[PDB]
C-alpha cells in the first residue's frame, strides 16, 4: 500500500495571568573603621588642701 | 585601621503567580492512498489496484 497525506492546523491562543508578590528585605551596614561611639561616666575628686 | 565599609543583605521573596491561557486549533488533511495486488493459487490468480 502507498499512502500520501497533507495536513494543516490552524491555532490561536488568548491568556491572563495575575501576579501578587510580598517582598520582605533586611540590610545592615556597617564600617570597620567607626563601628562604636564611646562616652565615659566620670566625676573629679580632690584629696589635695588647696582649691583649684 | 583599614577605611573600609563592608555589608551584608539578606533577602526573601515569595511569589504566587496564578495564570491562564486557552487555545483552538483547526487542521486540514489531504490523503492519496495506493495499492496494487496479486493473488495466487492452485489455479486462480489475480490482480488488484486501489488508490
Amino acid at each position: 500500500g502507498f499512502s500520501n497525506s497533507n495536513s494543516s492546523t490552524v491555532a490561536i491562543d488568548h491568556s491572563l495571568s495575575l501576579a501578587g508578590e510580598r517582598t520582605w528585605a533586611e540590610t545592615m551596614g556597617l564600617n570597620t573603621a567607626d563601628t562604636a561611639r564611646l562616652n565615659a561616666n566620670i566625676r573629679y575628686v580632690n584629696t589635695g588642701t588647696a582649691p583649684i | 585601621s583599614k577605611n573600609e565599609d563592608q555589608s551584608t543583605q539578606n533577602t526573601d521573596s515569595q511569589t504566587r503567580t496564578i495564570s491562564k491561557n486557552t487555545s483552538t486549533s483547526r487542521t486540514h488533511t489531504s490523503e492519496v492512498h495506493g495499492n496494487a495486488e496479486v493473488h495466487a493459487s492452485f489455479f486462480d490468480i489475480g490482480g488488484s489496484v486501489s488508490a
